[PDB]
RNA sequence: GGGAAUUUUCCGCAAUGGGCGAAAGCCUGACGGAGCAAUGCCGCGUGGAGGCAGAAGGCCCACGGGUCGUGAACUUCUUUUCCCGGAGAAGAAGCAAUGACGGUAUCCGGGGAAUAAGCAUCGGCUAACUCUGUGCCAGCAGCCGCGGUAAGACAGAGGAUGCAAGCGUUAUCCGGAAUGAUUGGGCGUAAAGCGUCUGUAGGUGGCUUUUUAAGUCCGCCGUCAAAUCCCAGGGCUCAACCCUGG
């Protein structure tokens, strides 16, 4: 357009659209689990996937999702989170570690061992 | 070039008068000059200047507060009235 | 005041120094304003531009202990009086 | 930092390799095996060609890509002037000269202070070794036993021009600057720029 | 007689009543790698037949590139062909052959060593690989421009 | 409005329709203008006339080539340029015409000069 | 204590620099050093060469064989590194003496392959594949989406690919993104022309000859510290890095 209008600045960049608004920009944070449970996915998907609903110390109430086979997690147990979401479960946009202050690795597992903290056999 | 001229307008105070500065600049984004303006404040103490007349400033130690320029005449100009 | 003093910049245990020409209430690593030597102690190699140098001294400026014996090694003393 | 495995297993799908060992393979093993790869893809030729280079310097990908921008603020030709910067190595002018039967063996050599430059011990097989520079063994027995059973115990392929020995000593000495057309490996260098293009 | 190379396959499908005609369409480039470059569609029921289709449609419209002494473009030149844009630059010696892939190919067969190139429009290989055909033969020498103008190629280069 | 603005599509309007004459208006600028294109060799021919106290020119265009054309300062966006930043399109196959204290010249002529200048158009 | 998370309640004023003193000297948690951490960058290892034929073993098979595999075993060669035993600085400027670091770097001798590789991925983007198990289950996933009894997309196995003392995940910024398009986009129908007109400020503005030189162009001067970036040169066994000059 007209170089007067650009002068006015008529253009503007667009703002971020950060996906974990919970973490306040930090990698990881620790929070309460308050009541685990499960929850039916998409349509077109079927299964009974894993979550936990937690308290941050960042003050945000999220829920997160249970990666891997198998968990002891229960009410008034302490869990660290990670970002990255699962599509096929909507308003999930969260993941826990595993191997870490109160998930256990998963057990009996080889290939892709330490996306789930569990130690190398010997 | 070194010093600024100016429009002269709103002369009603005692011992001075404001003063209208006008200058060129590129934007710095799109290399357009741009009429910007900006305002100051000078004094003549023989009250020499009146609303319409054009004016040049120069630099001196502060009179008051905004107030930090001196009134002089113009030195290039291009009158040329009526030249073959 | 002025004063001639030489700064530290190089490697953890390898010192390479510079001789310049500072106020004396800056720090070390202060703004420069006139660089006037170079100097080690391992390789001992000295440019020493003393034309730069007699234009401080004649103007009050005081050397330090190692700075004078590094011009006292040089004949600058006798030229500059 | 290094290799430590099967060479044949690469030199099978890779190419041919006469830095890493003067022998060859034995077996087309099968056909099967040829009809399940088949065709190849742009990026993977461009990648096997990548890793030709790993094999016959044994080169890491970060010390190979540090020279990458060398050649990159190098003016003219930077595919010839990253096997200006390859060839002038210490690893491989030890080698083709013939002190050795493998640039792995000449990096050994390398590594447990056998060889002095100029007078020097030089403990670097990634050492860049400039026009009119000296290479020497050392004085023990053991030193000199290496290298003269090198170019005893077999025979000794032609030299290039940039080379030459001096049997007494058995010592060498770097002449000049390499040509792109002197390398000891049939080359597209082309294709290697073509694949750091996003880096 | 010379090389060809498949750019690009694709199934194409029909309505008709009982069911789906899946057919497929084959684009092929040719190139003798010393000039003679020609781009050509076909298709077939067939993958074999598609492409063989599409080779002598390649063949029917063959061009010559203009290059210089080190296997590059003589100028930077622009083309568009509908939505399909294809951006064109020489390159130094040694720098190599970068493009998308629809663009690589039919510069790769052509024989220019050393050039560059970038796609602002479509990202169709049909209409972004007959866009660079548009762009190519558009350019010249610099002895074609001392003709048709008169005056010569050194005092040009000033 | 910008005259030469008026001028440079004049010529290539003239080149869509492969015509040979312009009939181009005459002022001290573009006879400069028109002057460059004849030494240069992108006109056979110009030559001048009138049919009021006005004046004009008729240029004479060549009979897959295409006279491009591309106007760089406007009215608008005024754009000058140093000595170290004079183009060169096309590696010297196009030419600038751009306006020095010495009068308007091309750029290879302000090469050898040694002045820059405002660049009003390209040609190639 | 908070937090996913960031260090010894150390040695010394020997050097550098600072304050006081005529001087000797005093003080200096600044600074110079050590220690902890793969936090990052750089560099070197975790063996070289040869290895005829044949065998055990794992996986796969059209059951003939193929692959893991010259790999291993085995034979010689070497010792960066490792262990043992000696020698041993520069840094200090100032006749001599004056060293926290420090018996530190470094050099010589002896022993001997002996002390040393793992992580992710293998549906397409994207280099790399089969078998078993499971049966829209358990689960994967950055997007498209895979799994409902022969799953190259889940888990295991073998094999392969790509990296390498690192490898991957997550988070943050830029790029890709011409997806705010000065360079470099568009508004008939895909998002986009006020319902229309008159007009203030503002923006731009026909031709010709002069004036001035604000903008613009050229030549000189000063300045935009040093460090960093760029080119060259030199010094640490090379590199990172340090230094000189421009
Ligand atoms: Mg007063
Ligand atoms: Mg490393
Ligand atoms: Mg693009
Ligand atoms: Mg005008
Ligand atoms: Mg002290
Ligand atoms: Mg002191
Ligand atoms: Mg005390
Ligand atoms: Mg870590
Ligand atoms: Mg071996
Ligand atoms: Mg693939
Ligand atoms: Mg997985
Ligand atoms: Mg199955
Ligand atoms: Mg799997
Ligand atoms: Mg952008
Ligand atoms: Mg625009
Ligand atoms: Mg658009
Ligand atoms: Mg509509
Ligand atoms: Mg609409
Ligand atoms: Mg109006
Ligand atoms: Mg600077």
């Amino acid at each position: 357009p007209t170089i007067k209008q650009l002068i006015r600045n008529t253009r503007q960049p667009i703002r971020n659209v950060t996906k974990s608004p919970a973490l306040r920009g930090c990698p990881q944070r620790r929070g309460t689990c308050t009541r685990v449970y499960t929850i039916t996915p998409k349509k077109p998907n079927s299964a009974l996937r894993k979550v936990a609903r937690v308290r941050l110390t960042s003050g945000f109430e999220i829920t997160a999702y249970i990666p891997g086979i198998g968990h002891n997690l229960q009410e008034h147990s302490v869990v660290l989170v990670r970002g990255g979401r699962v599509k096929d479960l909507p308003g999930v946009r969260y993941h826990i570690v595993r191997g870490t202050l109160d998930a256990v690795g998963v057990k009996d597992r080889q290939q892709g061992r330490s996306k789930y903290g569990v130690k190398k056999p010997k | 070039m070194r010093s600024m001229q100016g429009k002269v307008i709103c002369a009603t105070n005692d011992k001075t008068v404001n003063v209208e500065v006008v200058r060129l600049a590129p934007h710095p984004k799109y290399k357009r000059r741009v009429r910007k303006k900006k305002k100051y404040q000078a004094h003549d103490p023989d009250n020499q200047f009146k609303v319409g007349d054009w004016v040049q400033l120069d630099k001196c130690r502060p009179i008051s507060k905004t107030k930090t320029f001196l009134a002089v005449a113009p030195e290039g100009r291009q009158s040329s009235a009526t030249r073959p | 005041m002025v004063k001639l003093r030489l700064k530290r910049c190089g490697r953890k245990q390898r010192a390479v120094y510079r001789i310049v020409a500072i106020d004396v209430r800056s720090r070390r690593e202060g703004r420069d304003l006139q660089k006037v030597g170079f100097y080690d102690p391992i390789k001992s190699q000295t440019y020493l531009n003393v034309p730069a140098i007699l234009d401080f001294l004649e103007k009050g400026a005081q050397p330090t202990e190692t700075v004078y014996d590094i011009l006292k090694r040089a004949e600058v003393f006798k030229e500059f009086r | 930092s290094r290799y430590r495995g099967p060479r044949f297993k690469k030199i099978r799908r890779l190419g041919a390799l006469p830095g890493l060992t003067n022998k060859r393979p034995r077996a087309g093993s099968d056909l099967r095996n040829q009809s399940r790869s088949g065709k190849r893809s742009q990026y993977r030729i461009r990648l096997e060609e990548k890793q030709k280079l790993r094999f016959h310097y044994g080169i890491t990908e970060r010390q190979l890509l540090k020279y990458v921008r060398i050649a990159r603020k190098a003016k003219g030709s930077t595919g010839q002037v990253l096997l200006q910067l390859l060839e002038m190595r210490l690893d491989n002018i030890l080698f083709r000269l013939g002190m050795a039967p493998t640039i792995p063996g000449a990096r050994q050599l390398v590594n447990h202070r056998h060889i002095l430059v100029n007078g020097r011990i030089v403990d670097i097989p990634s050492y860049r070794c400039k026009p009119q520079d000296t290479i020497m063994a050392r004085d023990e027995q053991k030193s000199i036993a290496l290298i003269q059973n090198s170019l005893d115990l077999s025979p000794r392929e032609e030299l290039p021009k940039h080379l030459t020995l001096n049997p007494f000593p058995y010592k060498g000495l770097v002449n000049q600057i390499i040509d792109s057309k002197w390398v000891g490996l049939k080359i597209n260098e082309l294709l290697v720029v073509e694949y750091y293009s996003r880096q | 007689g010379f090389e060809e190379n498949v750019v690009q396959v694709r199934r194409v499908t029909k309505v008709v009543k009982g069911g789906k005609h899946m057919r497929f369409r084959a684009i092929v480039v040719v190139g003798d790698k010393k000039g003679q470059v020609g781009v050509g569609v076909g298709k077939a029921k067939e993958v074999v037949s598609a492409v063989q289709k599409a080779a002598v449609d390649a063949r029917r419209n063959i061009i010559t590139v203009p290059m210089t002494k080190y296997l590059t473009f003589p100028h930077r030149n622009e083309a568009d062909y509908g939505a399909a844009r294809v951006m064109l630059r020489p390159a130094a010696p040694g720098t190599g052959v970068i493009a998308g892939g629809a663009v690589r190919t039919v510069l790769e067969m052509a024989g220019v060593e050393n050039a560059l190139g970038k796609q602002l429009g479509s990202n169709n290989a049909l209409n972004n690989a007959r866009a660079t055909i548009v762009a190519v033969q558009t350019m010249r020498q610099f002895s074609d421009v001392a003709r048709d103008r008169g005056i010569p190629m050194e005092e040009l280069w000033k | 409005k910008d005259t030469i603005a008026d001028i440079i599509t004049c010529i290539r309007n003239a080149d869509m329709n492969r015509k040979g004459t312009v009939r181009i208006v005459s002022t001290n600028i573009t006879e400069n203008i028109v002057k460059i294109l004849l030494r240069e060799g992108f006109i056979e021919n110009a030559r001048k006339h009138q049919e009021r106290n006005k004046y004009f020119l008729v240029l004479t265009l060549r009979h897959l080539n295409t006279f491009h054309l591309k106007r760089v300062s406007r009215p608008g966006l005024r754009i000058y340029s140093n000595y170290q930043r004079i183009p060169r399109i096309l590696g010297g196959m196009g030419i600038a015409i751009l306006s020095t204290s010495r009068g308007i010249m091309t750029d290879r002529e302000a090469r050898l000069e040694g002045i820059g200048g405002e660049i009003l158009c390209y040609i190639w």
